[PDB]
RNA sequence: UGGGUGGUGGC
């Protein structure tokens, strides 16, 4: 459900925690999470 | 041509510091192992032999099967990562950081497996060797700024560095003890021996030790009446004389050991102390009874007759004596006449015809790169495959299978070796754990630029620490431009740790037969036709530990060779260094020698030049088009011709002026300039060398400080050792690096007293303060030693403000071939010891998704294990500290090494610069925010200007750092004036130029302006002094070492609280803590110390044994002393449970402490 | 390092976390300001608050 | 919604330092005794930005 | 890195002097020239754009991330 | 003398066993328990005790007796001592020495200098300092936090009822 | 990039960011005539010290 | 909530 941002192609695609986790266009294997949906707060001091 | 000024000599540093960058000695010389050291390494020892030759219960079948194999070429590539998966492909230095991989190769090799039938499989993975990033054999020498940025590599990056288990390793010059150099020593007086003549053996190729040849003069000052001298060799028990081993290898008569020996026969003081000693060595009269006597100390076998016994002698005197001048026979007189040179020195120097040699001088050392190292570890996890190979041999030919080699190298062996030893660094096999040379490799440390700067370039040295002489720490006085007379750290380190200089250059290896033939190509003589009395004057010569020959002239042919190396005919790294006083010329061609260049002086009264400088300014328009007219790099100045090098032993024989205004004797009373010397003693002087700028003398840390040479030496020396705890820029990569520390300091400013050196550490374009404003006043006594006052709107306002970075870690184990584990949000219910933290902000996946605000004390990374064969998982939770706060950056998920998954998290947050951070000057004058004050309590001069920080007036007067006001004052005009002043020290940049353009440009001459209270506008009575000066930011924080504890973590064993900050751990109220307690007296203080805030613990005595045997039960409340059918007689005490753990060992000793309660008698 | 080197004194609290002095103290336990570290035991009963009081101030 | 080159509160310190007009600021209250629970259009001037 | 807002002792702003400062460096100027036009007169919004040195482009310099 | 030292006492028939807090067991990583040196000497010894008694009941060499008796002495050697002098130490699974007994008593960081004369405590605190000349000359400056992290037991009495209850608010 | 910024009603004492201005000359007596200020000076009081 | 080694830094 997670969009795993792809590290190569910026894929945003979801793996459902069974996946082999690789990039789907040149098999790069390193995603990162992307933002929540949350909004984040900040204080600008 | 001209003056060669300052500005010229800045073009030479242009062109060297764009020819090497900084970290050569790692890379060059990293280069040298990979091109030649493992071919060689290899193909040192070759073969290996088997042989299952007859009587097998034979039919006496007499088969020589000799198994033969023979080890080939070398086979290198790119790192490559196979997969889990099992696809190759080509790693990378990001995809292995990220990754906690090791940035390692194949390293293949084929076997030449060979049958003798003398009657009477491929190119395995062997190993990983890792690889250094930006070497010629990583895959990022070459290839474009543009796809280093598509490939994550800054441009201001430099490398020199491995990379292990996913980290950055680095490695020390480790620095040995000089190899076969004739060496003489004094000896301690209580003791019969007082002076020794020694040796340390390393064979010419491989750079390795063998023997230790030790002379020791029997004898102390008027005491043991025969003063004659045994000699002590490997491979023996005891000590053997002299006259002895000389007739052992091979000279017989006192005649010719005279004749070897003595170079006068005049010289009867020392001829005199010569007699006795063949007086003594009468009782052996030849050779081979001389051999049987050392068979009988020295390790030949007892009953191993004569002929065999003395074999054995003949191989310590083949091999295992004198190794590294040669290991084949047949020249007695090379070995016999390098010792009688070495009977001659110690004679020389016990008759005080001379000094003793000191043990710093600092030509007569080495040192030890990542080639030597990676040489000597090397080879012995090679042998260690070596007889790897040979155990499988001898199985699969009992019962002869045509074995496929491949299902014989197990390569986890030279691949786990190689990976241990620079995880920790305990340097060895790890089955040589002590006795070993402990902390070779080190983490790398990446807190700021120039930290890095200088660590890639750290030299340590090993006396280890037993012996506090303060010899070999002192600043000895061969250091002129080799290592840096600021940089050590505070403490246990100092007098050992030497920084390279920012001249240092680390000599590689070179062959040494091409010098010789450029020594026997001017007619230098054999040593077989030499008789000292034939020849007294003869001139004798060595390379690098072999006396080969002799000669008349030495002054021909170090023009002839000095011009060679001035053309380019040797290597131009070889020191050629002459002597004229020992009638000796030596040659060193050493790994690991120091050298540093100079400007060549013509030294020489043949043209006009004489006195000048060689350099033109032909030379440097050449520099500034960057070609020559019809590449000329720095390169070509060096095999020019208008820079030689000399390392340690030539900087004995050298004449060197400071500046090239020097050089001419120049023309007044000022008193704004500097002083130098009148060198008025030779009126006619050969200067051979002058500096090209004395800001080069200084180590990397050291030449960033402003104006080092108007400062009292400890501050320099702080400095330095503050430079490197900068809060700034560390690499420019760092949003894509993940790394456990990391800070960004906001606001970065070149200093405006910049040096003209900055521009060689990038520190002007990576800087790691600010400029924030000084004004020396006390004002109201908050900065009263050393404190500080600094204004609050100026840090609203951005001043210093602090990135914060940090990665984490976790990763998959199996604990079956099916029973594996999974980072999963746990539950409440199948989870066992959920941590005490919430889990809210876990995710489905057990990471947590960014954006988030985070807390300490609740998780990130849930690992859960189902514990194997309801409550059957087990929560094991990796959180976040309970120190932090922040906001979510950057959360890495992947897989392992292993296959399976892997993960590492970037948290971040910023650090307000608040009180007690600690601060620092560039002249040490530290100290941390003692108060904030707002805006307008500031004093503040005419204009409006306010200040930002106040350094004491008492910080000043007696730490003497009068740099620390001139820094001030030069920043003050260039900031007016508006450019950056070139503070590079010894220049003749007086005083007097600032003073009279700060006043020509509508100021005070001096610094001051009125200044005024704040809370009043009545003029502060005394001018006050003001300006703006380069601040830095030091690593440590008050967030950081605040801690306080009730109670809590104890631990199993001793059960008095824990030791560590990480875990909250308790203070050790030390030994001379309870001292003042006594001297106090207050005792009822000490009782609640060490009984009631720690081990609290109850036990129970028998009253007549006395002992603690007495077992308890207290629901049923019974007892009973075993040894003595007690029952009644038992009482409870209140001991410390460390006293009742040192009764319970003892009593496990058989000691018997018995407890009575009463007085006795 | 002297029988000064432990003494008592009085709480005062303030916030922006570091320890106060007075600068006459700052003598008996040479300590300057670049950074050193000063323990703080406290009593756990009455008895030993008196025997600091009377004997350690 | 963020992807820059530069991290968060360090956005958000750089926007504190801004000069923004307030001639008629005395008709608008201070924020910490402003009549509403977090903010309403009678004491913010909200700024959405998306470039 | 890039410019910043205010000055750091005063507290004028000058952020926006940064664009200019280098048009004004670019026909050859002289940098304490060029700060005189700007109407920079104390020191203080002088070391404020003076020293400053610019990172932020190496930044850009990565070929996208994303 | 009699009583309490008996010259054939200084001969052990019989070596004690300490119970297991002196040894116990560590968490190696939350599953498997690495056991301490003691345990790991104590199983050596007892193994060396009944390869002795393996010889005594059935065909026994005479030096085979000799060595695993000798062998006997050696692990009792090094439960207490793994510095005695000319010979080899007791080796480990590392590469290490053995923490022996004596290795628990002597030394800087041994029970009674690092644990007994000398320890480490709690109701502490530590930082960094700072001068402030506003203040008499018994006054120390103390953070929040580190306030509210240690504590002082007041005892409740008769006279102090009314603070300490608005503490407790 | 796409940011939300709420703007609040603060003074200088929270924080500088509300500054409202920037640097402020103040002197009265230029020529010393009460001698409140007391010249530090090597040679000469009047010479040195520009008007 | 590990041990145990080892490295660097603070006074
Ligand atoms: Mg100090
Ligand atoms: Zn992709
Ligand atoms: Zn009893
Ligand atoms: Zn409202
Ligand atoms: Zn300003």
């Amino acid at each position: 459900g997670v969009k795993y941002t792809c590290g190569a192609c910026a894929h945003n695609f979801s793996l459902n925690k069974s996946d082999p986790v690789r990039c789907k266009e040149c098999g790069h294997r390193v995603i990162y999470k992307a933002r929540t949906k949350r909004m984040i707060q900040f204080d600008a001091r | 041509d001209d003056t060669i000024t300052t500005e010229d000599c800045w073009t030479v540093i242009s062109a060297f510091f764009e020819e090497k960058g900084l970290v050569s000695q790692q890379l060059d010389s990293f280069d040298e192992f990979m091109e030649t050291s493992i071919q060689d390494l290899v193909w040192e020892e070759p073969r290996l032999i088997l042989d299952q030759p007859a009587q097998h219960t034979n039919e006496k079948d007499n088969i020589n099967k000799r198994y033969e194999i023979r080890f080939g070429k070398i086979y290198l590539s790119r790192p490559t990562m196979t997969e889990a998966d099992g696809t190759t492909h080509a790693m990378f230095p990001q995809e292995a950081r990220l990754r906690n991989l090791t940035y390692s190769s194949p390293v293949y090799l084929d076997m030449e497996k060979s049958m003798f039938t003398s009657i009477d499989g491929n190119k395995v993975h062997i190993g990983k060797v890792p690889i250094m990033l930006r070497s010629k054999f990583c895959s990022l020498r070459t290839l474009d700024e543009v796809d280093l940025y598509k490939m994550k590599e800054c441009p201001y990056d430099m490398g020199g560095y491995f990379v292990i288990n996913g980290s950055e390793k680095v490695l020390i010059a480790q620095e040995r003890s000089a190899a076969n150099i004739v060496q003489v020593f004094k000896k301690a007086a209580p003791s019969p021996i007082s002076h020794v003549a020694e040796i340390r053996s390393a064979l010419e190729k491989g750079s390795r030790l063998i023997s230790t040849m030790q002379i020791k003069l029997y004898g102390r000052e008027d005491k043991g009446t025969g003063r004659t001298i045994k000699a002590t060799l490997p491979y023996v028990k005891q000590d053997i004389p002299i006259v002895i081993v000389f007739r052992a290898l091979g000279v017989v008569p006192d005649g010719e050991i005279l004749q070897h020996i003595c170079y006068d026969e005049n010289d009867w003081q020392m001829l005199e102390m010569l007699k006795p000693c063949i007086e003594e060595g009468f009782v052996i009269q030849d050779k081979e009874v001389a051999l049987d006597f050392i068979g009988r100390r020295g390790s030949a076998a007892l009953g191993i007759r004569r002929e065999k016994r003395i074999q054995y002698a003949k191989d310590i005197l083949q091999k295992e004596l004198l190794p590294h001048i040669t290991q084949e026979e047949g020249f007695e007189t090379r070995k016999t006449f390098f010792l009688g040179y070495m009977v001659n020195r110690l004679l020389l120097c016990a008759l005080e015809r001379k000094d003793q040699d000191d043990r710093d001088h600092f030509g007569k050392k080495r040192l030890d790169l990542a080639g030597p190292l990676l040489a000597n570890l090397f080879r012995i996890l090679f042998r260690k495959l070596t007889r790897e190979i040979y155990r499988y041999m001898q199985r699969c030919i009992e019962t002869d299978r045509d074995f496929n080699l491949n299902l014989a190298v197990k390569s986890t062996t030279i691949t786990s070796g190689l990976k241990y030893s620079l995880a920790t660094g305990n340097w060895g096999e790890q089955k040589k754990a002590m006795s070993s040379r402990a902390g070779v490799s080190q983490v790398l440390n990446r807190y700021t630029y120039s930290s890095t700067l200088s660590h890639l370039r750290r030299t340590n040295t090993p006396i280890g620490r037993d012996g506090k002489l303060a010899k070999p720490r002192q600043l000895h006085n061969t250091h002129w431009g080799l290592v840096c007379p600021a940089e050590t750290p505070e403490g246990q380190a100092c007098g050992l740790v030497k920084n390279l200089s920012l001249l240092s250059g680390i000599s590689i290896g070179s062959p040494s037969e091409p010098i010789i033939n450029f020594l026997e190509e001017w007619g230098m003589e054999p040593l077989e036709d030499y008789d000292p009395a034939q020849h007294t004057k003869s001139t004798r010569i060595f390379v690098n530990g072999v006396w080969t020959g002799i000669h008349r002239d030495p002054s021909m042919l170090v023009s002839t060779m000095r011009d060679l190396r001035r053309s380019g005919a040797i290597s131009p790294e070889v020191s050629i260094i002459r002597d004229i006083r020992e009638r000796e010329f030596k040659i060193f061609t050493d790994v690991g020698r120091v050298y540093r260049p100079l400007f060549i002086v013509e030294d020489d009264e043949s043209k006009d030049n004489k006195g000048e400088l060689r350099i033109t300014k032909e030379h440097i328009r050449k520099i500034q088009q960057g070609y020559d007219d019809d590449v000329y790099g720095w390169s070509s100045l060096v095999t020019s011709g208008v820079i030689e090098y000399v390392d340690g032993e030539e900087e004995e024989t050298i004449m060197i002026a400071m500046t090239p205004e020097d050089l001419q004797t120049r023309s007044l009373n000022d008193t704004a300039k500097r002083i130098k010397p009148e060198m008025s003693t030779s009126s006619h002087h050969t200067f051979t060398h002058c500096e090209i700028h004395p800001s080069m003398i200084l180590g990397v840390a050291a030449s960033i400080i402003p104006f080092p040479d108007h400062n009292q030496s400890p501050r320099n020396t702080y400095q330095s050792a503050m430079g490197k705890q900068a809060m700034g820029v560390f690499l420019t990569n760092y949003n894509v690096r993940m790394d456990t520390m990391a800070n960004i300091l906001y606001y970065p400013q070149k200093p405006l007293a910049k040096t003209q050196a900055m521009e060689y550490l990038k520190f002007r374009e990576l800087p790691a303060g600010q400029n924030a404003i000084v004004a020396i006043a006390c004002y109201s006594g908050y900065n009263q030693e050393d404190s500080m006052i600094m204004n609050q709107s100026s840090i609203d306002r951005g001043l210093f403000r602090s990135l914060f970075f940090r990665s984490y870690m976790d990763q998959e184990k199996r604990f079956g071939i099916s029973i594996v584990e999974e980072f999963e949000k746990p539950t409440r219910a199948t989870t066992l010891r959920l941590k005490h933290g919430t889990y809210e902000k876990l995710d489905e996946d057990g990471l947590i998704a960014p954006g988030v605000r985070v807390s300490g004390d609740d998780i990130i990374i849930g690992k859960t294990t189902p514990i194997p064969p309801y409550h059957t998982k087990r929560d094991a939770s990796t959180p976040l500290r309970s120190t932090e706060n922040g906001i979510v950056d950057q959360v890495l998920l992947t897989t392992n090494q292993e296959g399976l998954k892997f993960v590492k998290v970037r948290m971040r947050t910023t650090k307000v610069p608040q009180i007690g951070d600690k601060f620092a000057s560039r002249h040490g004058q530290k100290g941390t925010i003692g108060v904030t004050y707002r805006h307008e309590d500031m004093p503040f001069s005419a204009e409006g200007i306010v200040p930002d920080l106040i350094i004491n007036p008492h910080a000043i007067p007696s730490r003497m750092t009068v740099a620390h006001l001139i820094e001030c004052l030069l920043s003050k005009v260039g900031s007016i004036r508006g450019y950056e002043g070139d503070a590079t020290p010894f220049t003749d940049l007086t005083v007097d130029a600032v003073s009279n353009l700060l006043r020509d440009n509508g100021y005070q001459s001096r610094g001051f302006e009125v200044m005024y209270n704040g809370h009043t506008g009545k003029k502060l009575m005394a001018q006050v002094f003001f300006g703006p000066t380069y601040y830095q930011r030091l690593r440590h924080m008050v967030d950081d070492k605040i801690h306080a504890r009730a109670r809590g973590p104890v631990q199993v064993l001793t059960r008095q609280p824990v030791e560590g900050r990480s875990r909250d751990g308790g203070l050790r109220f030390g030994e001379m803590e309870r001292d003042c307690m006594i001297a106090h007296g207050a005792a009822g203080f000490l009782k609640e110390r060490l009984m009631e805030a720690s081990d609290a613990f109850r036990v129970h005595v028998c009253g007549i044994c006395g002992l603690m045997s007495v077992i308890a039960n207290l629901k049923k409340n019974q007892f009973e002393c075993r040894s003595c059918k007690n029952k009644t007689n038992i009482y409870q005490l209140h001991i410390p449970y460390a006293a009742k753990l040192l009764f319970q060992e003892l009593m496990a000793m058989n000691i018997a402490p018995r407890l009575y309660t009463e007085r006795s008698g | 390092l002297h029988k000064m080197s432990m003494m008592a004194h009085r709480v005062k609290v303030m916030p922006y976390s570091t320890f106060r002095l007075n600068l006459s103290v700052t003598s008996p336990y040479n300590a300057d300001f670049d950074g050193d570290e000063m323990n703080l035991h406290v009593p756990q009963s009455e008895e030993t608050r008196a025997e600091l009081s009377q004997l350690c101030a | 919604m963020n992807t820059s080159v530069l991290a968060d509160e360090f956005i958000s310190h750089r926007l504190g330092l801004i000069p923004l007009v307030s001639e008629d600021v005395e008709e608008m209250k201070y924020s910490r005794d402003c009549t509403c629970e977090d903010y309403c259009d009678e004491c913010s001037v909200v700024l959405e930005l998306s470039a | 890195m890039i410019i910043p807002v205010r000055c750091f002792s005063c507290g004028k702003v000058v952020g926006d002097k940064w664009d200019a400062y280098l048009r004004l460096l670019e026909e050859g100027k002289q940098e304490g020239d060029a700060l005189d036009e700007l109407k920079l007169k104390r020191y203080c919004c002088r070391r404020m754009v003076l020293t400053h040195v610019d990172l932020i482009e190496k930044f850009l310099r990565y070929n996208p991330l994303e | 003398n009699e009583d309490y030292a008996r010259p054939e006492w200084m001969i052990i028939t019989v070596l004690p066993v300490p119970p297991p807090q002196v040894r116990p067991s560590i968490a190696m990583d939350e599953t498997t328990q690495g056991q301490d040196d003691l345990t790991h000497k104590l199983s050596d010894i007892l193994k060396a005790n009944i390869n002795v008694q393996k010889l005594e009941m059935d065909g026994s060499p005479q030096h085979i007796i000799n060595e695993v008796e000798q062998l006997l002495q050696f692990h009792v050697a090094t439960y207490m001592d793994n510095d005695i002098a000319g010979q080899p130490q007791a080796l480990q699974k590392s590469g290490r020495p053995v923490k022996a007994i004596r290795a628990r008593l002597k030394g800087k960081e041994g029970r009674l200098r690092g644990n007994l004369m000398g320890k480490r405590v709690d109701f502490s605190a530590r930082t960094v300092i700072s001068g402030d000349p506003n203040l008499e000359l018994d006054q120390v400056g103390v953070p929040i936090s580190i306030a509210k992290t240690l504590s002082y037991p007041e005892t409740v009495t008769q006279y102090n009822i009314h603070r300490l209850t608005e503490y407790v608010r | 990039l796409n940011i939300r910024c709420i703007a609040k009603k603060g003074i200088a004492k929270e924080h500088a960011k509300w500054s409202p201005c920037s640097a402020i000359a103040f002197e009265y007596d230029p020529h010393n005539k009460l001698k409140h200020t007391d010249f530090w000076f090597e040679v000469d009081a009047k010479k040195e010290w520009p008007d």
